[PDB]
């Protein structure tokens, strides 16, 4: 589980458009799109997107 | 940059005054008979509301 | 190291006793003290009223001609029955009583497996001359605290609508507290002793009590050993 | 600066420390009206934003 | 909503439940008897210039605030008469000092002043009465137990 | 007077006896005020107000809230609580709270039948309230305009 | 209320003034139990079509809904009524306005009350888990009801 | 009513900008991501 | 939905605890979507029946959708922005929302009946703001200044006073120590007293460099308490701050420097661990009351007796004709108040050092182990002034007319004071109650008109164009500074280049992000005039620009462009508005 | 002094003021008004008669 | 009576620092009767060793210094309390520490006897300056149980008449800190269960895995006379 996502806040400073990014991304992981690369572990796709921001691979 | 020429989000509303013609643009019928019922058959009066 | 062991169990009564442990090493008076205390305080095999069918019952909240309290409060008394079984999973105790007198725990159909420890335990009274009561107290054995409320969602398909579901309080114990003091053996520098003052209404023998608890700890440690 | 010194004074009996920008947001809105004094375009007494 | 010593003996500014109907209650007393029309009479013992007579009287709010009456805190002894020669008395509703040769009344019993919810609480003099106000509310909500010790 | 009574035989004149902690068996420092006192439970048994309701049935004619104090209860979201939402940096929950989460009778239906299927994102639509004000001004002579 | 053992000692967390630290004992022994009886009732017959029946049964339901309702349309007193079980079977004359094309003619030739009637009973309000106790019912003055 | 006519009388075409405005209608206020749209809408309004 | 809050100690700082079944009723929707996504459900109808049967299937799925759900714990009646925060629900067996104690300071609540509602984020939008800008562990700052959301203000901090307590009666006082880890293990067995003064070899970090915390060798002497403390301190925090008397606001600024010098995360881990240890020592310090723990001063009764025959002397000086009847009252008032302050001069020395114990020499004087003293040191809830009027004479109150009692209460609440005088004290009760009651209502209405006038103020521009601002100065009135320079400037933007006691050497260029470091400069220089720009002088049309507001926000960086400020200010002035009668 | 029920449970009375006037029915004011209300009244007792 | 068998045991091992052992199921008072159990066992009785007795040569004063070492002599001794050792066939064994040269005197400069099991030879006993400096000390590891004081258990050496004994509190504990988390656990269709998540840290003597194993075996030994 995550205790501090301040890292995500720094990779993408918008903190708003950031939500629109993961917005369309959650859409891909649901309605066709593409499969979630990082093998998920209980964490819904919303949190999975959170993790992808911290790594900064998909923005 | 250049924006989108397609519908993406709502916009600003202009509130001033409009002409009676502007109004009639949405009229799709003229109500004639004022009575809303058929009295006998429990049914909606045609040519009415 | 001298193996942990209990000396002669200080028996003052059949219902309540206090185990005494002499060969306790540094800290075991407290180790086993609480390692047994908690289990002894909750999970223990007891016998409690599950379902009872009384005859004169339109509804459990009725005033039967001849009894001081509710029909359900008759069941309230039945909730803490001091019955002791020998092997049955469940057993039916018939209670029939007609005549001027307090319906004690002696007028019940005394079955061989049903061993009430306190015969004079008055449930309810039957004071009217020409009145009568007749019921069947279906008591079973379990452990812990299990209520018919958490069991009421099903109805269990009841044709004999006299089968009222009541609270199964499976706790023979009531008073478990441990004390400590200087224990002296012949070969050792310092040992601790343990005196667990346990109270049981009269369903499980004091030794069988500490027996079951210790055994459950053994099984709850089964899986805990594998890394 | 006196208003913030006076209302904070009240807060001195309250032992409170406020980032003064806020006390002033309230004050700025109370001064949204700028009575256009000199004769010009709008009017001679037209109060505006 | 103010309290005044002229309520000592009939009305309880103390007892007034918390919630919707607060402040506007001021309870009736146990020793209180609603008059034939609208008044209320308060039981006081007639102390005639020295001997406290056991004759109980019924005064009004006018007469109470018109005569010198003693509180329930008036030390009598051996005979029932004042052992002292001075006592705190309400002349018009003010607890002041009066001579024994002037006192005309004294409160009958320590209860001839409060209500059901006031008298019910032990040692009211020690705990605050506002807690009795809140307590007033809580009284009319006591829970039904099965076996009442 | 109290003390006179307690010396008759041999009693705890000081109801502040020393306590043995049942957790193990140690003694606490400075014996405490312990003994019998009197409690007073009220009629406030939460089972008269704890009638859980968050999602059920709403009104027919309009967006009318049907519920009282005991059964069928629900938090009253008022215009002042609206300002609370308008007071925090969280503008997204604000969006929800006065559009799809608490406005459109069609908005929640059209979205609930999709969250039960799973899709993490929503879309506004058209608030019927506007549809009232909108046509109303049309009778007077006002034009709504949305271009590009 | 009741008088019992009370001690004064802070535990940092479990008793901040109003917070009371209670021991299993009470709730476990019914030494402080309160009893609660609630009341419900069902409004009567008379419809623009005809009389009504207190069910006298209960059409097209599961096994449970039958083992409890007898030929009077009432639930067996002393049964298990929790959550939202059925209590009183209430019949309601469907009506002209509801009739259907593919069903007509049956109730025009065959009989009379073999279809026009439906089932709109009443159930246990969410939040109740007890036992139906007293039942008092009354019938059609002048022109007697069914077997009830 | 009074303020309604107060603006209508002259025709002060307020583009429905703001908090409370977008509150009653139920749309994005020009704040945070809402203003994102609004800056793109700034360049979009009164232009072509 | 609605619910009550409770303890639940084991819950980490970033996670709250929701009751099993209540959680079910509210997260049902997501369960359905998740079920037909993983491959367990058929249709929504089939899924409803799954929850309908308590399927072991949905239980595992329940774990998956709650154990990591950034939720909004919103309290509707909040007259403040930071009253709406976020946490992480956990499958907890209970009937209430177990909350982390170190957050209650922010909510200004306790564990005894606080009603809160739990809002479910239906879209990732709400979810992302939830753990990003709403999370407790992610916004330990206040829009008023540098107020750390996370701070021990309960007996948990009093528990820490038992930690950093210092009495001479301590086994081990004299030996030396080289490891803080074994210090904690010295107490885990409970041998050397936690009050033992031991020479400790500590490593202290202080980041004065550009991306490097220069450390240094330091030999100090502290109790085993602070020794244990040090073991979990993030490098960024200098030893100086933790070596003190330890108090409510003291331990408050502890974490404040810790954050304003190092960062967020180290503070998170910090807070949690202390919480657990704090509670341990708080238990060991059971503060008792009831008749048995209150005391009476040997000087109280004598000074009252002095001022007793003394007023009897004034009674005689009245029968003689030296003072007027009215001047008699006020004079008596003065001397009883004089006796009142002398009652203070008694119970304070008594209750601050009378406890003496011998160790490594003769009986040394140690701070009273009396719980009243510990309360008057760190503090939790309740003023030691009313406690003062519990063990000492209450003093004077208000009369049924309005003035002040000419016949003071000379008794104390350790004993049971008299009917009549307490009956006049009954009038005092009246007073208090009523007031609170109505003022709260009209105060919220005050903030109503406040927001009614400031909601149009949202930050809409980046840069304005004004070189003007206001003169922020430590308005020193009378003696020492009252309203400082730092807490009026902290969080804003410099209006213009401010100077040092020296000219032609700027300490804060006009364009600067004003925070701790720059405010530390405001404090170490002779600067008295620091002009900081505000919205009142903002040139921005229809709003304010980011460069005019500053960095003040849930975050300590650039203010969002579209961040409403006028609204959060009405709230932030009406907040103390409730504190006004 | 002691009646049929006092044979089983007695409350320790302790009054500081030797009384002459003893406690009456607790709910006087209420119950006796009911008696005046619904009864045969030949004159005009405050109740149905007044 | 009902019986539930242990299921799902999450062995969350970190191999060195600690281990979080999750276990299901634990009914009413089982996450308690078992959690408390391990705490006391780990802080009262457990075979562990560490240096206890130490003799430099004669100068044993708690606030003095020996030329060659920059630290105090007493502090050298607490570094010895940290030295993790474990003898299993001998009670108290005497060794010798001889080192002379530039560099810190690590625990890898001792005479390594069979019984002595220095798991962390890296732990520097005392820093040694750049010179010859003939530092020498009769390090002596002792076997013990959990955490027994060496302040009361002071042996009879140069301690009575003179003053030349600085025996420190040897860490006989293979543990450092104990913690636990109990949250709601379940059984497919049972009511409330507790989840046993015990967190235990070791000093560096034994690998946590077998440590949990050693502990479980000893508790079963306490129930050898019971079950």
């Amino acid at each position: 589980a995550r205790v501090t996502v301040q890292d995500a806040v720094e990779k993408i400073g918008n903190r708003f458009d950031l939500v629109l990014v993961a917005a369309r991304r959650a859409r891909q992981m649901q309605v066709g799109g593409k499969d979630p690369l990082v093998p998920e572990e209980n964490d819904k796709t919303t949190v999975i997107a959170l993790r992808e921001i911290e790594e900064g691979l998909i923005n | 940059l250049k924006a989108q020429t397609k519908t993406e989000e709502f916009d600003a509303i202009k509130i001033a005054l409009a002409s009676p013609d502007m109004i009639r643009s949405w009229s799709f019928g003229e109500v004639k008979k004022p009575e809303t019922i058929n009295y006998r058959t429990f049914k909606p009066e045609r040519d009415g509301l | 190291f001298l193996k942990p062991r209990l000396v002669d169990i200080e028996q003052v009564s059949s219902t309540h006793a206090k185990v005494t442990l002499e060969p306790l090493e540094r800290g075991f008076g407290h180790t086993l003290g609480n390692a047994l205390r908690r289990i002894l305080l909750s999970s223990m095999p007891g016998c409690a009223v599950t379902e009872v069918e009384i005859d004169g019952v339109l509804h459990e909240y009725s005033t039967k001609e001849g009894v001081q309290e509710d029909i359900l409060e008759i069941l309230l008394n039945l909730k803490g029955l001091a019955v002791r079984v020998q092997g049955k999973d469940e057993v039916i105790l018939t209670l029939n009583k007609s005549g001027i007198g307090p319906v004690t725990a002696a007028d019940i159909t005394h079955d061989g497996d049903v061993e009430i420890v306190k015969p004079q335990h008055v449930i309810c009274h039957l004071t009217d001359e020409n009145a009568s009561i007749s019921m069947r107290i279906k008591v079973q054995r379990g452990r812990g605290y299990v209520p018919a409320s958490t069991r009421i969602h099903s109805e269990e398909d009841e044709r004999p609508i006299g089968r009222l579901l009541v609270d199964a309080c499976y706790s023979p114990v009531e008073r478990i507290a441990y004390n400590v003091e200087a224990a002296r053996v012949e070969q050792r520098t310092d040992l601790d002793k343990l005196v667990i003052e346990m109270e049981t209404n009269g369903t499980i023998d004091p030794e069988e009590a500490i027996r079951r608890a210790a055994t459950i700890l053994a099984e709850q440690l089964e899986a805990f050993v594998d890394l | 600066r006196y208003i913030v010194n006076e209302v904070q004074d009240v807060y001195r009996l309250q032992g409170v420390k406020i980032n003064d920008k806020h006390i002033e947001v309230i004050v700025r809105q109370m001064l949204r009206k700028a009575t256009i004094v000199n004769a010009g375009s709008s009017d001679f007494l037209e109060g505006e934003q | 909503r103010d309290v005044h010593p002229t309520h000592y003996g009939r009305v309880c500014p103390i007892e007034t439940p918390e919630g919707p109907n607060i402040g506007l209650i001021n309870s009736l007393s146990v020793y209180a008897q609603t008059n034939e029309y609208g008044f209320l009479e308060t039981p006081y013992r007639k102390v005639t210039d020295g001997v406290v007579t056991d004759e109980i009287h019924y005064l009004s709010a006018i007469e109470e605030g018109n005569y010198v009456i003693a509180q329930a805190n008036s030390n009598l002894d051996e005979e029932g008469h004042f052992v002292e020669d001075l006592v705190t008395c309400r002349s018009k509703g003010e607890s002041s000092l009066f001579s024994r040769d002037q006192v005309d009344y004294m409160d009958v019993s320590t209860q001839q002043v409060v209500s059901v919810g006031a008298s019910l609480i032990p040692f009211l003099e020690h705990d605050d009465a506002n807690r009795a106000l809140m307590g007033a509310n809580m009284q009319r909500q006591a829970v039904p137990t099965l076996r009442a010790d | 007077e109290i003390k006179e009574l307690l010396k008759l035989g041999d009693l705890p004149t000081s109801g502040q006896i020393r306590l043995y902690d049942g957790r193990t068996g140690e003694q606490f420092e400075r014996p405490v005020t312990v003994g019998y006192m009197y409690m007073l439970k009220l009629n406030h048994l939460v089972d008269d107000k704890m009638h859980a309701r968050s999602t059920g049935s709403y009104s027919l004619v309009t967006q009318q809230p049907l519920g009282g104090k005991a059964q069928f209860g629900g938090q009253r979201f008022g215009e002042m609580e609206v300002w609370a939402l308008e007071a925090y940096g969280a503008a997204y929950t604000l969006q929800e709270m006065l559009t799809v989460k608490s406005d459109d009778v069609n908005g929640r239906t059209k979205m609930y039948k999709n969250i039960v299927d799973g899709n993490h994102q929503m879309e506004p639509g058209m608030p019927e309230s506007f549809n009232v004000l909108l046509k109303e001004i049309r009778s007077l002579g006002i034009n709504i305009e949305l271009e590009d | 209320g009741q008088n019992m053992r009370v001690a004064f000692m802070p535990w940092n967390g479990y008793n901040f003034e109003d917070s009371i630290l209670v021991s299993e004992r009470v709730v476990q022994e019914d030494r402080f139990t309160t009893i609660h009886i609630q009341e419900l009732a069902c409004v009567s017959r008379d419809t623009k079509l005809g009389p009504e029946e207190i069910t006298a049964d209960i059409p097209n339901v599961g096994e449970a809904a039958l083992s409890k309702l007898d030929e009077s349309g009432i639930v067996y007193i002393g049964a298990e009524v929790t959550g939202g079980d059925i209590l009183v079977g209430k019949v309601t004359p469907k009506g002209e306005t509801q009739l259907t094309p593919e069903e007509k003619l049956l109730r025009a030739i065959f009989g009379e009350k073999a279809s026009d009637v439906k089932d709109s009973s009443l159930r246990v309000p969410n939040g109740v888990s007890g036992t139906v106790i007293d039942v008092q019912v009354f019938t059609r003055d002048g022109v007697e009801k069914d077997k009830r | 009513t009074r303020v309604l006519t107060e603006a209508a009388v002259a025709g002060k075409r307020d583009e429905l900008r703001g908090l409370k405005e977008n509150v009653i209608v139920g749309r994005l206020i020009p704040a945070g991501t809402g203003y994102a749209y609004h800056q793109d809408r700034m360049r979009r309004r009164a232009a072509g | 939905g609605r619910s009550v809050i409770t303890v639940g100690p084991y819950l980490r700082l970033h996670q709250c605890g929701l009751p099993k079944k209540m959680a079910l009723e509210l997260f049902k929707p997501f369960i359905y979507g998740k079920l037909e996504l993983r491959g367990l459900a058929t249709t929504i109808k089939a899924a409803k029946k799954m929850v309908e049967r308590e399927e072991a299937v949905v239980w595992d799925i329940l774990d998956e959708v709650i154990r990591e759900h950034p939720v909004l714990l919103n309290r509707a009646p909040t007259l403040h922005r930071l009253g709406i925060q976020a946490f992480e629900p956990v499958l907890i067996e209970g009937k209430a929302i177990q909350l982390h104690p170190l957050v209650c300071a922010a909510y200004n609540a306790d564990f005894d009946g606080d009603q809160m509602a739990v809002h479910v984020p239906l879209t990732l939008e709400a979810q992302l703001e939830a753990r990003a800008l709403m999370m407790s562990t992610n916004n330990i700052l206040s829009p008023a200044n540098g107020e750390p959301i996370i701070v021990p203000s309960q007996d948990v901090v009093l528990g820490l006073y038992y930690m950093t307590r210092d009495c001479v009666n301590a086994k081990g006082e004299g030996m030396v120590l080289t490891g803080p880890k074994e210090a904690e293990r010295l107490y885990r067995s409970g041998l050397a007293s936690l009050h033992a003064r031991v020479k400790v070899r500590i490593t202290e970090y202080e980041k004065d460099a550009n991306g490097e915390l220069v450390a240094k060798t330091s030999l100090k002497d502290t109790t085993v308490g602070r020794a244990i403390l040090w073991m979990i301190v993030p490098k960024g925090l200098p030893y100086s701050i933790v070596n003190q008397a330890l108090g409510k606001k003291a331990i408050s600024k502890m974490l404040n420097t810790c954050y304003r010098i190092l960062g967020l995360k180290p503070t998170v881990i910090f807070a949690d661990q202390i919480m657990y240890t704090g509670f341990a020592y708080a238990a060991r310090s059971g503060a008792s009351v009831g008749i048995d723990d209150m005391v009476i001063p040997e000087k109280k009764h004598e000074i009252i007796s002095e001022a007793e025959a003394e007023v009897a002397e004034i009674q005689e000086q009245f029968q003689s004709g030296l003072v007027t009847a009215g001047e008699r009252y006020n004079k008596v008032i003065d001397i009883w108040a004089a006796a009142n302050d002398r009652v203070s001069k008694a119970m304070m020395d008594n209750l601050q050092t009378e406890t003496v114990i011998n160790r490594d020499g003769q009986e040394e004087k140690q701070v009273s182990f009396n719980s009243i003293y510990m309360m008057a040191d760190s503090g939790a809830r309740g003023s030691a002034a009313q406690i003062r009027q519990l063990a000492g004479m209450r003093g004077l109150m208000a009369k049924p007319d309005g003035s002040i009692i000419e016949t003071p209460i000379t008794a104390n609440f350790r004993e049971g004071l008299n009917v009549l005088q307490y009956f006049i004290s009954t009038h005092g009760a009246r007073k208090g109650l009523a007031d609170t009651a109505l003022k709260t209502a009209n105060s919220g209405y005050l903030t109503r008109r406040l927001v009614d006038v400031a909601q149009d103020l949202v930050v809409t521009e980046d840069d304005c164009g004004t070189h003007e601002g206001i003169m922020m100065t430590p308005v020193i009135e009378g003696g020492d500074v009252k309203e400082p320079l730092r807490d009026r400037v902290l969080g804003r933007v410099t209006a213009e280049d401010v100077l040092k006691p020296g000219t032609a050497d700027i300490l804060v260029p006009r364009n600067t992000l004003l925070h701790e470091q720059w405010c530390d400069l405001l404090e170490e220089n002779s600067v008295d005039a620091v002009k900081v720009r505000s919205v009142v002088s903002c040139d921005t049309d229809f709003g304010v620009c980011a460069h005019c507001y500053g960095r003040d926000l849930a975050r300590g960086h650039i203010i969002n462009k579209g961040e409403a400020i006028g609204v959060i200010a009405a709230q932030s002035i009406g907040e103390p508005g409730t504190q006004l009668t | 002094v002691y009646s049929y029920t006092e044979k089983k449970r007695i409350r320790k009375d302790f009054g500081k003021r030797p009384q002459v006037l003893d406690v009456p029915y607790l709910l006087s004011i209420q119950l006796d008004s009911f008696q005046k209300f619904i009864e045969q009244d030949p004159e005009g007792q405050y109740g149905l008669e007044a």
